[PDB]
């Protein structure tokens, strides 16, 4: 995996490629 | 251990973004 | 084929925009 | 029911898109 | 909405979002 | 009134963004 | 069919990248 | 006659693309 | 059809996460 | 043989995308 | 062209976008 | 002459970029 910091569209984009079929939660606050 | 704290400001491994996963 | 493998590449985008701070639940399912 | 077949198919709006937020 | 600075490819792709079928203008300069 | 003085520099709202629609 | 909506993301990217300082009107119509 | 039909289809380059800047 | 030219620009996003500092090749051939 | 014929049809894990990289 | 700094996987894009069937090698260390 | 140091943490023109072509 890449090593930097993942912020904004990057982070969920991210999510989406990782977890898969599975699916994901985002919840920034 | 919020996402944002934890892969944006810090750096995440591969399975610290995997806790996000569903 | 709709390829929704691409097009939920884009709506988790498109969420991450409209939601914001809110955040979201995604499934491919 | 549901974001992937609404939303690939025609396109959604941002008002349609708000119904997926939490 | 996003309560975000939105930059370069973002702030593009934000455009399209929002403005949709009527369309839009980036004039940076 | 200058878009990334504007959204990419400031911060943008919703309606701000919109008046670069056609 | 082609997915134009989905298109157009990927055109908007790339008008943003070869246009630069000059900008660009972009309408799905 | 114009970006859509022609950049959706076959691939557009970046000189194609040009065409369509202000 | 299958769009190989907006597939290939989610999987150069796709290996650009998953190779990280490795790095790839890539060839639409 | 090869990323485009196989990542493009069905889904390409992480795993299958390791494949292709240096 | 734009003139920016292009980073993480704008870049990579950018590559993909400017290279064409010609392909692109992305080795960032 | 280093990609990320040439277009990344400097600024890099098209002919420039397309050194990194095949
Ligand atoms: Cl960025
Ligand atoms: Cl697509
Ligand atoms: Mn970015
Ligand atoms: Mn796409």
């Amino acid at each position: 995996f890449v090593n930097q910091h993942l912020c904004g569209s990057h982070l969920v984009e991210a999510l989406y490629l990782v977890c898969g079929e599975r699916g994901f939660f985002y919840t920034p606050k | 251990r919020g996402i944002v704290e934890q892969c944006c400001t810090s750096i995440c491994s591969l399975y610290q973004l995997e806790n996000y996963c569903n």
